[PDB]
């Protein structure tokens, strides 16, 4: 089992951007390597076999190298539809290995989220319990933090966080924060907060509402 | 044109036994190898069988050789892969995918793959629950709402608001997997507060696994 090391990992760049994958084969390979895309919740596709032909139907802005056991795929001119997860694969001996994968997310002008709390419904207060959602809509960088205060005394492991894949108009992320407890907890505090720091916001929004049922 | 298909799968006990399957058309599967990649949720792409379906060779990968037959029927144009023993370390995504061999032994074609699921739980559909404006601020200028889809086991649930016209600035969210091994979403939506009292909003979710078809209609309050 020969190891396809691939970095790095994820990367901003720019469109128009020249960006550079890199897989460093762990033994020898020689020029049987292929290289392939993943859009996100798709079946890959083959871009380059054996180390630098490409594919045909594949945009001439990608090509493939070979310089002893590294190899690279360029993009010349990153385009915005290629944001995906490029894989590498030796196809030299079996078993056929993988790299890694690395992510190529589209750079833009840092935006700033715009935050919405949202109360638990009582239908679902009824099944005793509340899940208090906050909302954190188009904004970019993907980094940011939500935080909890539920009358003030902010929260330890009890929320999660779930993020958008960045949109294809204009490279934006969502994300929401779910704080669920019980219906008994919950109506211990009166009023419940959500703390949001970004970059795009020069202060911390804090979003927040008096407990419901009101 | 060359094309690939793949089904059978689901959710299996532990312990239990699946048949995944892979129609070829546009080619003839006896002049090429047939593989099967696997890919788990989240984590890279793991190769674990290939078939020469004309002298019928097979080759494994270790994770798999022994639990798993692979197989192919040329008369069919099809094929299988037989899982046994199955642990929950095989719940991936499968797809098979092909070898052209003519200038080269890159994977070309793909199909789309069918997600197996490996677990000892059982099939719960999602309660739907809204998430509505106006909670304590009712002026704004754009207002957001949403549906909370909460616990349901396997994957995937589908959301859509309005029977499908309403496809701007909809949000779904990544399910998240809970504490209590079973699945959470939302799905938002942001709309003019203008508009709130002229329209209705519905989002629509279909478990296909609990054959669960809700249909919430999100509306505002005042606290």
């Amino acid at each position: 089992d020969i190891q396809m090391t691939q970095s790095p990992s994820s990367l901003s760049a720019s469109v128009g951007d020249r960006v550079t994958i890199t897989c460093r084969a762990s033994q020898d390979v020689n020029t049987a390597v292929a290289w392939y895309q993943q859009k996100p919740g798709k079946a890959p596709k083959l871009l380059i076999y054996s180390a630098s032909f490409l594919e045909s139907g594949v945009p001439s802005r990608f090509s493939g190298s070979r310089s002893g056991t590294d190899f690279t795929l360029t993009i010349s001119s990153l385009q915005p539809e290629d944001f995906a997860t490029y894989y590498c694969q030796q196809h030299y001996t079996t078993p056929p290995t993988f790299g890694q994968g690395t992510k190529v997310e589209i750079k833009r002008t840092v935006a700033a989220p715009s935050v919405f709390i949202f109360p638990p419904s009582d239908e679902q207060l009824k099944s005793g319990t509340a899940s208090v959602v906050c909302l954190l809509n188009n904004f970019y960088p993907r980094e940011a933090k939500v935080q909890w205060k539920v009358d003030n005394a902010l929260q330890s492991g009890n929320s999660q966080e779930s993020v958008t894949e960045q949109d294809s108009k204009d490279s934006t992320y969502s994300l929401s924060s779910t704080l669920t407890l019980s219906k008994a907890d919950y109506e211990k505090h009166k009023v419940y907060a959500c703390e949001v720091t970004h970059q795009g916001l020069s202060s911390p929004v804090t979003k927040s509402f008096n407990r419901g049922e009101c | 044109e060359v094309q690939l298909v793949e089904s059978g799968g689901g959710l299996v006990q532990p312990g239990g036994s699946l048949r995944l399957s892979c129609a070829a058309s546009g080619f003839n599967i006896k002049d090429t190898y047939i593989h099967w990649v696997r890919q788990a949720p989240g984590k890279g792409l793991e190769w674990v069988a290939r078939i020469y379906p004309t002298n019928g060779y097979t080759r494994y990968a270790d994770s798999v050789k022994g639990r798993f037959t692979i197989s192919a029927d040329t008369s069919k144009n099809t094929a299988y892969l037989q899982m046994n023993s199955l642990r929950a370390e095989d719940t991936a995504v499968y797809y098979c995918s092909r070898w052209g061999g003519d200038g080269f032994y890159a994977m070309d074609y793909w199909g789309q793959g069918t997600l197996v699921t490996v677990s000892s739980a059982s099939t719960k559909g999602p309660s739907v629950f809204p998430l509505a404006p106006s909670s304590k601020s009712t002026s704004g200028g754009t207002a957001a709402l949403g549906c909370l889809v909460k616990d349901y086991f396997p994957e995937p649930v589908t959301v859509s608001w309005n029977s499908g016209a309403l496809t701007s600035g909809v949000h779904t969210f990544p399910a998240v997997l809970q504490s209590s091994g079973l699945y959470s979403l939302s799905s938002v939506v942001t709309v003019p507060s203008s508009s709130l009292g002229t329209q209705t909003y519905i989002c629509n979710v279909n478990h296909k696994p609990s054959n669960t078809k809700v249909d919430k209609k999100v509306e505002p309050k005042s606290c």
